[PDB]
């Protein structure tokens, strides 16, 4: 089980995508989205770090290739729960 | 008719002046619906369970209430009852009721309902009393020890019934440290983002971080540091000593792998404030070796094979330190 | 609010004189806890069973109880009763 950050600012200033979904209310209010939902690149990335120890015993040179599909928005804090298989 | 005072299956009834029943009659009618209904001998924990303990949650309620002359008189009226030419003795009172029959024993309807009643209740607890397990002032000898950091595995409660029961005693001076903590708490984010606002954690136990972030280093180094000094300045204060004077009673002292700051710093402490100066130094200083043995050495994830096993084999969860016993140093070395 | 004398089942309610309610509800809540459980119509040889009967055990009690001029003043009430 995983959670959500509290804000995705650390997350923007980073990887340099900025995009106003995820760190304004403003903007996302406009597009009529939940909220300043998750990056997607961050889900990602923290299910990759989740597989990258349960799956390949942290073991990092092991995980060659990794696709995901943003089925859902997260919104922030939200508790994650994955399964491996 | 005069007529008695009573509770639920246990009584203590009290000889109040002959001209206050009137207004003691109000604090009791306020008492009487602050209590649970009885259960079974009290067992309920925050029922009282003994006549004592029953006197002692009473006197712990008046004092809130807005009416004082009562509250030193009760106080001075529960001593008399219970502590006499020992009337510096509640707690072995609290670990002798422990024995009682009618009681069922539990510490925990002892500790509080009792001690933390009375120092919140007491007035100026300021009779210097007798150091008198060193009494043999010519015989005896003091040393005190400080434990260093990782004793047990969850340590923050302890400050947290301390708190809970001395408060009126230590809210003087934890407050100036996490005033202190905060001022230096920012300088240090990035590895304790969480925040350091002890006073929260005590205040409210659900803003307190998971105990895995508080058993982090840049954590509980300066928390276990803190401990010490509240458990210190209490012995200093229910003797009602000043720190310098209690430390011309003790011989000598040293601390462990952690707390040696804290003993450096008793050897420090002349006055109160004296000693507020240098607890703040300490964690400061604490403050800062957590900080960087922390950035120094993080500490990484590890593979859940490892620590599935090592607790399937009774080990503990592994960590940057192990100890091992039973074992001479010759053989240890050995292994090494 | 002013309230009543009582007891049990049966009560005898006296009217006390207006500046002694205090302490005469001393020698009340020392007399309650003296009496044991109505029993069925007070069938119990110790409990009263009738309102004279119980002033009159009050009245045994507050004898021996060390506060005077009450005993002899409940004694004329009890009389003039």
């Amino acid at each position: 089980t995983s959670k959500a950050p509290g804000t995705n600012e650390p997350y923007a200033i980073v990887s340099g995508d900025y995009n106003p979904i995820h760190v304004s209310r403003v903007f996302a209010a406009y597009a009529k989205l939940p909220g300043t939902i998750t990056h997607g690149m961050y889900s990602s990335a923290s299910i990759r770090a989740l597989v990258e120890e349960w799956a390949a015993n942290n073991v990092a040179a092991r995980v060659r290739a990794f696709k995901c599909d943003f089925v859902g928005m997260v919104l922030p804090n939200d508790t994650l729960q994955t399964t491996m298989e | 008719r005069p007529f008695q005072l009573t509770h639920g299956s246990i009584e203590h009834t009290l000889l109040v002046p002959n001209d206050l029943f009137f207004n003691y009659s109000q604090l009791k009618d306020e008492f009487i619906k602050t209590l649970p209904e009885p259960t079974e001998g009290f067992a309920g924990d925050d029922e009282p369970s003994s006549p004592a303990e029953l006197y002692g949650k009473f006197i712990g309620f008046i004092s809130n209430a807005q009416f004082p002359q009562i509250v030193e008189l009760s106080l001075k009226d529960f001593e008399s009852r219970f502590l006499d030419n020992n009337n510096d003795n509640i707690h072995s009172f609290a670990v002798k009721l422990l024995d009682d029959e009618t009681y069922p024993t539990t510490i925990a309807k002892v500790k509080e309902n009792i001690v933390k009643n009375y120092y919140k209740a007491v007035k100026s607890i300021n009779k210097v009393e007798s150091n008198l397990l060193y009494h043999c002032k010519h015989d005896a000898k003091l040393v005190a020890i400080f434990g260093g950091q990782g004793n047990t595995d969850d340590y923050f409660e302890e400050l947290r019934e301390l708190y809970t029961l001395y408060q009126g005693l230590i809210e003087d001076l934890l407050v100036s440290i996490a005033e202190k903590l905060n001022q230096l708490h920012p300088s240090f984010d990035k590895i304790y983002t969480q925040g350091l606002n002890i006073l929260s954690w005590l205040k409210h136990p659900e803003t307190t971080p998971d105990q895995d972030y508080l058993l982090s280093v840049p954590v509980s180094c300066p928390v276990i540091c803190v401990i010490q000094l509240c458990h210190y300045t209490i012995t200093c204060k229910v003797l009602g000593l000043t720190p310098g004077e209690f430390r011309n009673s003790l011989k000598w002292s040293t601390g462990h792998s952690q707390g040696l700051v804290t003993a450096v710093t008793i050897a420090a402490s002349d006055s109160w404030d004296s000693f507020l100066k240098n607890s703040l130094t300490a964690v400061s200083l604490l403050l800062f070796i957590g900080s960087r043995c922390l950035s120094t050495y993080p500490r990484t994830s590890l593979p859940p094979t490892m620590l599935q096993d090592s607790l399937d084999n009774g080990e503990g969860r592994p960590s940057p330190m192990l100890s091992v016993r039973d074992l001479s140093i010759k053989q240890v070395e050995k292994f090494i």
